């Protein structure tokens, strides 16, 4: 019957780091060794948190620590194991067809412009992102590019654009480690307000160890913002890759259960009934299954 | 001022679309000061008054040579993502003219009170026996929250559309876009 | 039993994507190390049992 398993977890892939912050200058970049950081201080207005950078600094020191791990078809929890058999080959097939070409492509732009600076990227006027490969503990190979070419909407092609590709689509095959350190650097402005994560004094923000930070999980939505094939009604962009097509800015959730293009009946639908979808629908299929889940049957 | 510009907030994911235009509407009023002038109008066309809702588009009403210096200025890097601009247009003939002005509040009864210590040499018992703390202003006007480089605290400016008239007044603009005596066409 | 202390599989999910694992094994007779051992986790693997 190849019924769905009652545990279907996902293992997380396309690992992301906390995202420190620190202040610094433009044109000076070049030395991103010893920049202090900027640290969540107590202010009165009731009395929230606030983060502001120091007058000698316009731009930011974003670090996070990027791993690629692949096997993204195997289920760490599956409950039926030839329905994790099926799934295996499932994915095999779309490997076979394009070996994550177009997934890599737009991991790759998100990894390009500095769409994980939230808040940080609408009131720049000027991002740029390092980009560095880090293998045996030296950096392979290198990149320098910026977040005003590559637009948040619109998917281009760049030679370097392409350069992301093969390597993200062969740590997501499996064929091997990818380890990329991202520095970003946006001039926001001097001493501009800056709004990093928060915690739960009504407001408390976020920081590590004396230095502002951002969550692993809210660096990876952004990285996850390829979701283009929902059916995009009054000109919105792209959307995180979520079960059920959710955001929570306009308040609705797209991709509804009572057509057939969400997440759970089109994974069901390969699957299950043996009928391949679209190849534009099934680039959002394994988009899911690379952020891993809580899925399966309750 | 015969030209006008229609500017919609392109919907995000991520941002509501209040967050976006507080974005924008910080941004335009770095225009006016680098830029000068006092001759660029705003304007809000969807500006529902049930509810003071702002809105998801948003007019600028200013003559041609000083819109070219406008698109052509480079803040429109970093706000492509969340806009599109039309052109330059006309506005029609019959268009009846309102003015607009920016309706500030006395929300805080302390900064009132720590006004006066520098005037008067009052007690801290005194002003508060003077001037209560129902002296608050309670606007049921819509507003825009901004930050500025010179004074960091964050304000509320309300925004608010005057009465419709049947002609228009010469007078310049702030530089906010607000009118200081000025009227912009509404249609 | 020695392959399990050989590969790090006690790092369950620590080493699903590690690039390089190394395990040193000691022995403690009288509170000093004895003979050392040092393996190399990524050549040995979770599945083949060899000599």
């Amino acid at each position: 019957i190849l019924s769905t398993a009652s545990v279907l977890a996902f293992e997380r892939k396309l690992d992301p780091s906390d995202a420190l912050m620190s202040a610094g200058a433009w044109a000076q970049r070049d030395a991103s060794q010893e920049w202090p950081a900027v640290t969540v201080r107590e202010k009165s207005v009731q009395t929230v948190d606030v983060a502001n950078l120091p007058s000698d600094a316009d731009t930011l020191k974003v670090r996070f620590t990027l791993r690629v791990l692949g096997g993204a078809g195997t289920p760490s929890a599956c409950n039926d194991a030839a329905y994790r058999d099926k799934l295996l080959q499932t994915v095999a097939t779309y490997v076979n067809d394009q070996g994550f070409a177009e997934l890599a492509r737009r991991y790759a732009h998100n990894l390009a412009n500095a769409r994980f600076l939230w808040r940080n990227r609408v009131g720049a006027e000027a991002v740029e992102v390092r980009i560095n490969h880090i293998r045996q503990g030296e950096v392979a190979r290198a990149w320098r590019f910026d977040a005003l070419a590559i637009g948040l909407r619109d998917f281009k092609a760049d030679a370097e654009l392409d350069a992301l590709a093969e390597l993200i689509a062969s740590g997501l095959s499996g064929s091997g480690h990818v380890l990329l350190e991202v520095v970003a650097f946006a001039r926001i402005g001097d001493g501009q307000e800056v709004f990093p994560s928060q915690e739960l004094k009504s407001k408390t923000l976020y920081s590590v160890r004396d230095a502002a930070a951002i969550h692993s999980q809210k660096i990876g939505n952004a990285l996850r913002t390829i979701d283009t094939w929902y059916p995009d009604e009054d000109g919105l962009g792209p959307i995180a890759v979520e079960p059920y097509g959710s955001v929570t800015s306009q308040g609705k959730a797209y991709r509804q259960p009572k057509q057939k293009l969400d997440f759970y009946t089109l994974l069901d639908n390969w699957v299950l009934r043996d009928e391949a979808p679209a190849v534009e629908q099934q680039h959002y299929v394994i988009a899911n299954l690379i952020r891993g889940g809580v899925f399966g049957e309750a | 001022m015969d030209h006008y510009l229609d500017i919609r907030l392109r919907p995000d994911p991520e941002f509501p679309p209040a967050q976006l235009m507080s974005v924008l509407f910080g941004k335009l009023h770095q225009a006016l000061v680098a830029q000068g002038g006092d001759r660029i109008g705003v304007s809000f066309p969807d500006l529902d008054e049930s509810r003071s809702r702002l809105g998801e588009r948003l007019r600028i009403h200013a003559s041609a040579d000083d819109l070219r210096a406008l698109l052509a200025r480079p803040w429109l890097e970093g706000l492509r993502d969340h806009l599109q601009f039309g052109e330059p247009a006309v506005v029609p003939h019959p268009t009846p003219y309102r003015q607009v002005s920016r309706v500030q509040a006395k929300s805080n009864p302390e900064r009132l009170r720590r006004r006066l210590m520098r005037r008067h040499d009052l007690s801290e018992e005194e002003a508060r026996k003077r001037i209560p703390d129902t002296v608050a202003r309670a606007l049921d006007l819509p507003f825009v929250t901004l930050r500025s480089q010179s004074t960091g605290q964050h304000f509320r400016l309300f925004i608010r559309h005057g009465p419709l008239q049947v002609t228009a007044e010469e007078g310049g603009f702030t530089c906010y876009g607000l009118s200081k005596g000025g009227f912009v066409p509404w249609f």
